[PDB]
């Protein structure tokens, strides 16, 4: 607490954090809503898959 | 009927034990009768390291009990060359330069090798003795020594046979401990007749008296082995003498001669030196308590009336009239040991005219008696006899035999006993006078009465062994049989299991047998081998990784119990659920409720400041 | 004074940093997939009941195979399970009854756990004759082991109830880099799919974004008013969500620095163990102290599945590579495979 090293240490760092490039929350919001519509057609848990494509219906034969 | 020993495994469980009580070190398992024969046994066979140390310590004290210097020159000769010489020969001792100083130059005693056992247990003190702590001997050590700690003596324990001695407050009768085949007595005392006459102090002293006597293996002191009671009896296991006493004798054989008394009054005198030694006043010496033995040697009997003046004197009028000392028949005068010689003179003149000293003419009354308080001692008394009654017979303390700070030897010593090796008389050696041939130890001789709950706490404390009197009774008959028999079946459980441990490698505090409950009404008590952790208590099946356990977090509180007169643990669980344990010995449910009780108080504080594993609302 | 001054411009830096924030919050989530349609009704039952763990159950790893899973027990043991089969591969016993996490490596050769013994053992599972020996252990830290992910099959990422978190090499047992900052125990870390960057939340009530590489830490993420217990990155790894004891899952993006929804109901106050997306990261699963797993839409903010099957806390979870099922392990000492 009463170190200068210490203070120093956390100025610093809120320089780095401070000093990034962001951008809009649009911009980023919009990146993952397009990921899910890019990708929704390969996610088993989103779209409903046949017994013979899941592993744990009613399978039984495995390797 | 048979002792017979647990299972390696309570080695776990007994190593913690003695641990917390510092018992697992050199000095205390070394000092031990079954700890030294297995220690010798894990030196000698199992060790050629310590093999050489220990047989050096073996001769050195077969060459201390030697007797005389005709021996003992020729046996120091063996010792010194064999043992000490042969390795400054390979330049090899093992022992301080000074060690072998003492010892060189003393040449042409028993103790010349008391500077060496100093160093012989500091080569034995340490990295040897760790070794034989990991070794198969010190848990053989803990088999025993669970045997000894759990020790609950009742009737069913021994062989009762015919009545050697009746009086007091009771009777006694020979026996036979079942377990071992020991010849004892035991001095059985019934509590009405205690309660009775008020003679609580009396019965409770004597095992007090017995307890501070019994150790060291007196040969001239009815000592105790064991004190345990029923309901309605006081058992004293004391040492067997089926001769009956002097008082007795002395009415069939008749005064003893001069010569004949020096032999009982020799035996009494070394059994007077133990006692005082010990700072215990017998104060009730007189030829109805001193007993002989198969072959008439004597004992001093019945402790009773003795006290102990370690911290501080007594000074009451206690005892036999006619045998108390001038400092004690008066009230308020302290004393110690110096009555006991008063009370000798008084009785040694009772066996050489039949009749105790101040008895005159055979009176009767117990005043009459007491009154000479200061002497004529008859003319066919020799002068050496004379001198020694005098001196144990003067009315001062200063001027009295036996009390000018040296004790007993200053009686050894008197011309009375010129002619005796007091060696010899503490071997037993010198012939008894009087070989006893059956009711000859008889003394001077109503119901409804209450045994409230407040009498039984008065006897709370009088349950006791003594440590050293049972492991020499078990090393003398059962030691090496029953070491045999659990070998070969310590043995035989080895090597099924290849035919056919969980516990190491990880952090488990105890593992062991218990017994744990199932349906009560069924008499259900399943045998599981258990192992503690610090966060849960794990038990399994035959041959089965443990099913199920009990986490630590669950544990509420650790109670003894009782369940049909037997102790049990009882675990609380925190949904209300209870959890009982049954202990196959008293060490095993002492360690395992500590154990428990700190694991669980522990992980609960742990699990506290973990979020992770803590709970939240 | 210099000390009085390194405290002023710091409070006065914070102010710049939530200004550069709030310059970026244009729109939020909500508002931009407010067009899109829901996901309905996520019904998964309970397809696998792996039994074995005799307590409560404190971690869990699915491999990269999306069959063989590592849980980590109160038991003190290690099983490493065949969800196709439930048949236990592994009954690993550990040394230490104080585990708290467990890891699967990519390769599927080693695994990793630790707990309050403050040691990351590193246990090889295919050997010379089909052991389970101790192959490392990564002793470094003075707190509890919390989390630990392989990076592969040399370098592994731990966090430790000493508020660091720290990255090893497992061949020579060194700490190669250090990652101070937070303030708390840290509880829970992921690794980014690129594996440059891993976030890590903390009892701080923090989430850090650190670089591996680099050693340093770039951005710092607040909000949550209780301790954060989980944090799981979504797929494409501009966002992360986390979990904390304040009942709420919150989403973070990286490129916004800023939180960007609130997964919470004030139907629900007990606190998150656990968080994990679905493969193209429109679920987010979340395990509950009521004993029960919720399935939120992370881009709605709705809460559309719940998976009721455990009578004990749901301690953690993890969807497949996959992507094909969701295991759940709790304090009921089971592990429930959800399809
Ligand atoms: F309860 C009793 C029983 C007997 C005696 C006698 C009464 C006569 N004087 C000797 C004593 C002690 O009697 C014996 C008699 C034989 C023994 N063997 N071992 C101890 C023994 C003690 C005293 C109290
Ligand atoms: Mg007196």
């Amino acid at each position: 607490t009463a170190s200068i090293a210490q203070a120093r240490k956390l100025v610093e760092q809120l320089k780095m954090e401070a000093n990034i490039d962001r951008i809009k929350v649009s911009k980023a919001a919009a990146d993952l809503m397009a990921y899910c519509e890019a990708h929704a057609k390969e996610d088993p848990l989103l779209t409903p898959v046949p017994a013979s494509e899941n592993p744990f219906r009613e399978k039984k034969f495995f390797s | 009927k048979k002792i017979l020993l647990p299972e390696p495994s309570i080695r776990s469980v007994m190593q913690k034990y003695l641990e917390d009580r510092g018992e697992v070190t050199f000095e205390k398992i070394f000092s031990q009768k079954l700890g030294y024969l297995l220690f010798r046994d894990f030196c000698l066979n199992h060790l050629e390291e310590a093999r050489p140390l220990v047989e050096f310590y073996e001769e050195i004290k077969k060459y201390e009990k030697l007797e005389t210097e005709e021996e003992r020159v020729a046996r120091s000769r063996e010792i010194f060359d064999s043992y000490i010489m042969k390795e400054l020969l390979a330049c090899s001792h093992p022992f301080s330069k000074s060690a072998t100083e003492h010892v060189q130059g003393h040449l042409g005693p028993p103790d010349l090798f008391q500077p060496y056992i100093e160093e012989i247990c500091q080569n034995l003190r340490g990295d040897v003795f760790q070794k034989f702590i990991e070794s198969d001997k010190f848990t053989r050590f803990c088999q025993w020594k669970n045997v000894e700690l759990n020790i609950h003596l009742t009737m069913n324990d021994f062989s009762v046979h015919r009545i050697i001695g009746r009086g007091g407050f009771g009777e006694v009768y020979g026996c036979r401990k079942a377990d071992t085949g020991k010849m004892y007595a035991m001095k059985c005392l019934d509590k009405k007749r205690i309660k009775m006459k008020q003679g609580e102090t009396l019965a409770l002293n004597e095992r007090i008296m017995l307890s501070l006597v019994s150790t060291g293996d007196c040969p001239f002191i009815v000592c105790m082995s064991y004190a345990f009671h029923t309901p309605d009896k006081l058992s004293f296991i004391l040492d067997l003498m089926n001769g009956g006493d002097l008082h007795y004798h002395l009415s069939q054989h008749g005064v003893f001669s001069e010569a004949d008394m020096r032999f009982y009054a020799a035996e009494i005198i070394l059994g007077l030196e133990h006692m005082h030694n010990r700072f215990v006043v017998y104060r009730d010496l007189k030829p109805a308590n001193i007993l002989l033995d198969e072959h008439g040697h004597v004992r001093i009997s019945d402790l009773g009336l003795a006290c102990d003046f370690s911290k501080k004197k007594p000074h009451a009028s206690v005892g036999t009239h006619g045998y108390m000392a001038p400092e004690v028949l008066q009230k308020g005068v302290a004393y110690d040991s110096s009555a006991d010689w008063f009370s000798l003179g008084c009785m040694l003149f009772k066996l050489l005219r039949g009749h105790s000293p101040f008895r005159q003419h055979k009176t009767k009354d117990k005043h009459e008696i007491d009154r000479m308080t200061l002497v004529e001692l008859p003319d066919s008394f020799s002068p050496e006899l004379r001198s020694l009654l005098e001196g144990l017979l003067q009315r001062d303390v200063n001027r009295r035999l036996g009390c000018l700070g040296r004790g007993a030897q200053e009686v050894k010593e008197s011309p009375f006993f010129r002619s005796l090796d007091w060696q010899m008389v503490f071997l037993q050696k010198y012939p008894p006078p009087l070989i006893p041939p059956v009711n000859a130890a008889d003394a001077f001789d109503t119901k409804g009465i209450k045994l409230l709950d407040s009498d039984q706490e008065l006897y709370r404390n009088f349950p006791l062994t003594i440590s050293e009197r049972w492991q020499q009774e078990v090393a003398e008959t059962v030691f090496d049989t029953i070491n045999a028999e659990t070998d070969r079946l310590e043995a035989r459980k080895k090597a099924k299991n290849k035919q056919l441990d969980y516990a190491l490698g990880k952090d488990c505090i105890m593992h062991g047998y218990m017994s744990k409950m199932g349906n009560p009404f069924l008499t259900q008590w399943q045998r599981r081998y258990f192992y503690l952790f610090p966060n849960r208590l794990e038990w399994r099946g035959e041959g089965e990784a443990p099913q199920s356990l009990l986490t630590m977090e669950e544990i509420q509180s650790v109670e003894e119990t009782q369940i049909k007169e037997r102790k049990c643990l009882l675990l609380k669980i925190r949904g209300g659920k209870q959890f009982i344990l049954q202990c196959d010995s008293d060490p095993e449910l002492v360690q395992w409720k500590k154990e428990l009780r700190d694991a669980y108080r522990e992980a609960q504080q742990l699990v506290q400041r973990v979020p992770k594993m803590k709970n939240k609302p | 004074s210099e000390l009085d001054q390194l405290r002023q411009e710091a409070e006065q830096l914070k102010n710049q940093i939530r200004d550069a924030r709030k310059a970026c919050a244009d729109a939020t989530l909500s508002q931009i997939t407010n067009n899109i349609d829901p996901v309905g009704r996520i019904q998964m039952r309970t397809r696998r009941t792996l039994r074995g763990h005799l307590a409560k159950i404190y971690a869990m790893h699915w491999g990269t195979d999306s069959r063989l899973l590592v849980s980590a027990s109160q038991d003190g043991k290690l099983i490493i399970w065949d969800s196709y089969t439930t048949n236990k591969v592994h009954a690993i016993p550990l040394r230490s009854s104080w585990v708290m996490t467990c890891a699967y490596a990519p390769s599927g050769n080693y695994v990793a756990c630790g707990g309050l013994d403050n040691i990351c053992s590193i246990y090889n599972l295919k050997t010379r004759e089909g052991n389970v020996r101790v192959s490392r252990e990564l002793a470094g830290h003075t707190g509890y082991l919390s989390c630990c992910r392989f990076l592969d099959d040399n370098q592994i990422v731990t966090s430790s109830g000493d508020t660091t978190c720290a990255l090893w090499d497992i061949e020579t047992g060194q700490q190669t880099t250090t990652f101070t900052g937070h303030t708390g125990d840290v509880m829970s870390l992921s690794l980014a799919p690129d594996t440059r960057l891993f976030v890590s939340g903390a009892c701080d009530a923090s989430a850090k974004l650190w670089d591996v590489r680099e050693g340093m830490c770039r951005q710092t993420f607040t909000g949550h008013e209780s301790d954060i217990n989980a944090i799981c990155f979504f797929p494409n790894g501009n966002a992360f969500a986390t979990g904390s004891d304040d009942a709420t899952c919150r989403l973070f993006d990286l490129r916004a620095d800023q939180e960007l929804m609130t997964y919470s109901h004030d139907n629900i106050i007990c606190g998150i163990t656990s968080v994990s997306f679905s493969k193209s990261g429109r679920l987010l699963l979340a395990g509950y102290d009521d004993f029960n797993c919720n399935v939120w839409d992370a881009l709605k903010a709705d809460r559309a599945g719940v998976l009721a099957g455990h009578d004990n806390r749901v301690s953690c979870l993890g969807v497949t590579d996959d992507g094909m099922a969701v295991a759940t392990g709790s304090w009921d000492s089971f592990l429930k495979i959800w399809n």
